[PDB]
């Protein structure tokens, strides 16, 4: 086939959630994660 | 000033709101002869405690309201108290250090008429005039 | 700012300051009556204008009247 | 011993001490959204807040609005609700600005007014937020009407069909 | 027969539950 | 008596109080434009007087200008026309900014100016007047470039014809 | 007929100005009415 | 015969003379 389909049921679940977790929420989530590793102790 | 052990309390959703440290606030003052339990005027019920007692509330109306409370606790020396913003305590109730169902000397008859009321002039007679009929400085 | 006006028919029943519940009234010495007491209103812009002192005045067409005037911020009583 | 506490500790303030409003989870999460981190130009705050909404507002209109039979003109009717939204919620704070700060703000916008619920009692950090709120608004509904109506090139990217 | 399509929404939402049992645990453990 | 007295009641200033400049309704109504609004900061001076600009910059090329003839062309150089008109202007009050704000500005935005009708007198104030004037004429080229691009869409909104 | 048009004389013009004075003006009109009656008396 | 098209811009300016009026007035009744 030419594309990315799905078969299995909400095939379209795929299609949102790799780049959620991959290349959407990542950056954000590594920012999150910067935020915790150089906070003042004061 | 003012002082005194706040009573336990969990706290409460009808304290104190925004109106409290911005227009002025109140706080009602009495000494307890023993650790019992009132009702709270915001809802709710608190423990006064043993020695002085003291108590921020929103309007005068819950702090006559608990202070009428107080009353049927043996307790009447209670003393309610009104802070602006800015900080300053007045003293407010009561006025003269007695109770205003007591009589004392040097109150003044503040808004008599030395009429009765039956006779207070008509509405035409101050029509277009600052007054209303119910100062009218006739009788 | 209510006006709580006390007329002469007072007895000094005392009934009107009771009834209060903001500590309006309160009573000074006067020379019209057995009691020689008058109900006086001193602290008015306090009356919130329930009018509990008028339904205790027992003289037939009670001798203190709420006026009820310029509602401000404490005349109406709100805590917010 | 009880999780419920009096509000900061005084008993006489009417709010409560709760796993919803004093959680660390939720104090963490709240006082991180634009409205309350610390660290924003009232710009930045307005900017942020703006994008957010003017993204999703644009949403409703285009697949249940009354051109959604359509293609071309569904995102046309999604875009200008979120324009429409925006414009007169961000007039609404242009005036709300106008009104409430006028020498002695009457409430939570006092100068002794110490609420934490909104820090923004300034009309110098209420007219940022306005250029923010507004600029931000409109560059999130334009972003989603240009991903919406390029979904059929954007589908087809993220199902590989262009190689 | 593959698994229908709310079964997998279903899961979703069950998987959430250990989803926050893990952020209780986690700050539990005082991260 | 007269209605047209010495302005401000000084009879030495080189201007007259007269119903086009001291009326209560004329100055109601200048005194609140974005320029003189009380209470903005300048980025919401720009940014107001810029997208009433960009907006109807758009206008006059795309119906008189050299590509009025086609449809989706006219847009096109009725846009690039409030692009370049702003961005020239954009370009012209940064480089204003530069040229009198230079220790102690000659004329007008002197400190000891006292002048109603120009009260920008900064270049803290002349700075974010360019972000302003720049993203509003550019927002409001876009808003009048999508409403005419989709003209066609947006006349059958308003007509009904789309049920 | 499918569409609002208009017989009279400058039928244009409803098309324009049921939508201005009905919701692209009032709400200025209610911010300008607005700003009239929460004005401090200074 | 309905009315011709200048006409309706006719009656648009000349509304706009009561429009004004009415401004010297309501504001006359010091709004
Ligand atoms: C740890 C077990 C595990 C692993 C290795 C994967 C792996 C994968 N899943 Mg997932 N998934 C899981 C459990 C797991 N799944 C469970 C229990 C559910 C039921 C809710 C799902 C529902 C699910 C959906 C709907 C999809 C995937 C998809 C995928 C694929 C792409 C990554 C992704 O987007 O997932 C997203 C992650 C989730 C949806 C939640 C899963 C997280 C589980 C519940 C816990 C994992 C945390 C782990 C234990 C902690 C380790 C962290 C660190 C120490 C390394 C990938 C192969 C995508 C796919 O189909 O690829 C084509 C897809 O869209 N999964
Ligand atoms: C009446 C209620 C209603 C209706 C009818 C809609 C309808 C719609 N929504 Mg919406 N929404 C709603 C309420 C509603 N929403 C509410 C209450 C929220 C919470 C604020 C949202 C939040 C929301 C988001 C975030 C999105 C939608 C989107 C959509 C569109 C789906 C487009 C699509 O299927 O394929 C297309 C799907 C995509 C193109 C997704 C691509 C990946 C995007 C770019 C990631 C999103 C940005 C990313 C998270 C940035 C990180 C910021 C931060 C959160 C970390 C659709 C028209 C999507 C959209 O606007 O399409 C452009 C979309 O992304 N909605
Ligand atoms: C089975 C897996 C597992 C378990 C039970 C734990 C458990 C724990 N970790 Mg940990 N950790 C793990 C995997 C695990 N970790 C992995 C894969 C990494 C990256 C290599 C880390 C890096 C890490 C750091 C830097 C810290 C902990 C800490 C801790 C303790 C506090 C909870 C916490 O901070 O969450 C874990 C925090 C993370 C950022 C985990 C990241 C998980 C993915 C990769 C994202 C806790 C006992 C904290 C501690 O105080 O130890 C005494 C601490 O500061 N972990
Ligand atoms: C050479 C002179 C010239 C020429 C050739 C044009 C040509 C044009 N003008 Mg323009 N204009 C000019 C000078 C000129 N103008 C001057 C000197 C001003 C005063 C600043 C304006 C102000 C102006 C405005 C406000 C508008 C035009 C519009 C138009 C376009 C008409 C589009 C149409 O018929 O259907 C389309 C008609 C609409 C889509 C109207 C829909 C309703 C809109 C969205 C309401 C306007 C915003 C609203 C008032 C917001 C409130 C803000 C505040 C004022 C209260 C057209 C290309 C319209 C336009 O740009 O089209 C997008 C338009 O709205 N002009
Ligand atoms: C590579 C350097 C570079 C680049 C990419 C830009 C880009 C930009 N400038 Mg800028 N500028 C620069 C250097 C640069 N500038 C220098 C050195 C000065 C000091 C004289 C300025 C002073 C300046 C002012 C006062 C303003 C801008 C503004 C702008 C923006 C709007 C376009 C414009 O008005 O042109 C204006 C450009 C100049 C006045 C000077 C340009 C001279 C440099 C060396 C560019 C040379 C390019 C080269 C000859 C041609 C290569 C590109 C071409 C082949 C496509 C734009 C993004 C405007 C703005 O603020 O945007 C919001 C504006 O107000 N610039
Ligand atoms: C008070 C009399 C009156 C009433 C009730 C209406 C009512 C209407 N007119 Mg109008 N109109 C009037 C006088 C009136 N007209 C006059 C004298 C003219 C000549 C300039 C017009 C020219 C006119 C046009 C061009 C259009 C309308 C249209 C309309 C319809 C939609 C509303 C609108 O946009 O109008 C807009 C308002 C005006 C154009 C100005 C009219 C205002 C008049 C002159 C004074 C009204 C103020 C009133 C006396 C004060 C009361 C305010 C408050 C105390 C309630 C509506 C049925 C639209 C239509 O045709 O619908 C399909 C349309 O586009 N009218
Ligand atoms: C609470 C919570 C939640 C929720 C969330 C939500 C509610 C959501 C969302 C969301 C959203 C809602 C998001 C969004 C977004 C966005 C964005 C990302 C934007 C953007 C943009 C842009 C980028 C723009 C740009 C521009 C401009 C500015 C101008 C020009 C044009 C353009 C377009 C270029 C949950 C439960 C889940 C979990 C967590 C917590
Ligand atoms: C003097 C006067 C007059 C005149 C007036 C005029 C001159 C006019 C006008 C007007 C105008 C001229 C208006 C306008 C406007 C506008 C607007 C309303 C805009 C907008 C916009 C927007 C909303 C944008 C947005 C955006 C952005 C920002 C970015 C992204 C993209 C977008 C698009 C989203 C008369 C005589 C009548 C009367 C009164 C007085
Ligand atoms: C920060 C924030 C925000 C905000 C909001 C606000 C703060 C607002 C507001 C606003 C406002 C503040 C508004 C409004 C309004 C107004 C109105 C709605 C009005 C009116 C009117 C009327 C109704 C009138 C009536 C009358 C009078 C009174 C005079 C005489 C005559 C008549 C009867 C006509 C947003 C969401 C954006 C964003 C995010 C966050
Ligand atoms: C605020 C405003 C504004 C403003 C404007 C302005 C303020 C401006 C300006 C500007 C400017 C300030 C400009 C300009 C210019 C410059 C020029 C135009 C030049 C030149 C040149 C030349 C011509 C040269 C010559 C020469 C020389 C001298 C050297 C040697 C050689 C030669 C011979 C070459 C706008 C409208 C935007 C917006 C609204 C309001
Ligand atoms: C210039 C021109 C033009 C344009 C026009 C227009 C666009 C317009 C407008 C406008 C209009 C369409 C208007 C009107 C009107 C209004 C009115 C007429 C009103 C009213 C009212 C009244 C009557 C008032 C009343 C009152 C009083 C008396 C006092 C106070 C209270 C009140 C407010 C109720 C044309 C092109 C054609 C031609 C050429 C040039
Ligand atoms: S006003 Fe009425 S209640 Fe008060 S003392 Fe006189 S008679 Fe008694
Ligand atoms: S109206 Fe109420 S508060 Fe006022 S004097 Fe009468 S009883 Fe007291």
């Amino acid at each position: 086939m030419t594309q990315l389909t799905g078969d299995y049921a909400a095939s379209w679940l795929p299609w949102i959630m790799i780049p959620l977790v991959f290349y959407i929420l990542p950056f954000p989530v590594f920012a999150i994660l910067f935020l915790w590793i150089q906070k003042e102790a004061s | 000033t003012l002082s005194g052990q706040t009573p336990i309390f969990g706290g409460s959703t009808g304290g104190l709101l925004k109106k409290a440290e911005v227009e002025e606030k109140y706080a009602i003052t009495w000494t307890s002869p023993k650790e019992q339990v009132f009702e709270m005027p915001t809802g709710g019920a608190a423990i006064m405690r043993q020695g002085q007692n003291l108590l921020y509330l929103a309007r005068k109306e819950q702090c006559i309201a608990l202070g009428g409370q107080l009353r049927k606790f043996k307790i009447t020396d209670y003393k309610i108290y009104r802070i602006y913003p800015n900080g300053e305590t007045v003293y407010i109730h009561p006025a003269d250090g007695v109770f205003p169902e007591k009589v004392n000397q040097g109150r003044e008859k503040v808004r008599y008429n030395d009429r009765r009321i039956g006779q207070n002039p008509s509405p035409s007679k101050v029509k277009f005039s600052g007054i209303a009929t119910y100062d009218a400085p006739n009788s | 700012s209510h006006t709580v006006k006390i007329y002469d028919t007072c007895i000094g029943c005392t009934q009107c300051v009771r009834a209060c519940p903001t500590d309006v009234l309160e009573m000074v010495p006067w020379d019209g009556c057995r009691a020689g007491q008058i109900a006086s209103s001193p602290r008015t812009e306090d009356c919130v204008g329930c009018k509990r002192c008028e339904t205790a005045c027992p003289t037939d067409f009670l001798s203190i009247r709420v006026y009820l005037g310029a509602e401000t911020t404490r005349s109406m009583g709100l805590a917010y | 011993n009880d999780i419920i506490k009096p509000f900061k500790g005084d008993p006489c303030l009417g709010n409560l001490s709760t796993p919803i409003n004093d959680s660390p989870l939720a104090k963490a999460f709240i006082n991180n959204l634009p409205a309350y981190r610390k660290g924003l130009t009232p710009f930045m705050r307005g900017l942020e807040i703006g994008m957010a909404h003017g993204y999703f507002l644009v949403g409703p209109e285009v697949v249940i609005g009354p051109l959604r039979e359509s293609a071309h003109g569904a995102n046309l009717s999604g875009l200008i609700t979120a324009i429409y939204i925006a414009v007169s919620a961000c007039l609404g704070i242009s005036i709300f600005a106008i009104t409430t700060f006028q020498g002695n703000p009457k409430g939570s916008y006092s100068s002794y007014s110490k609420d934490s619920l909104r820090p923004l009692r300034t009309r110098e950090e209420w007219s940022q937020l306005n250029g923010g709120i507004f600029l931000g608004a409109m560059g999130g509904a334009i972003f989603a009407y240009l991903l919406l109506e390029n979904f059929d090139a954007l589908d087809a990217i993220l199902r590989g069909a262009v190689n | 027969m593959s698994i229908s399509d709310t079964q997998v929404y279903i899961a979703l939402v069950v998987a959430l539950v250990p989803g926050f049992l893990a952020w209780r645990l986690a700050t539990e453990l005082y991260k």
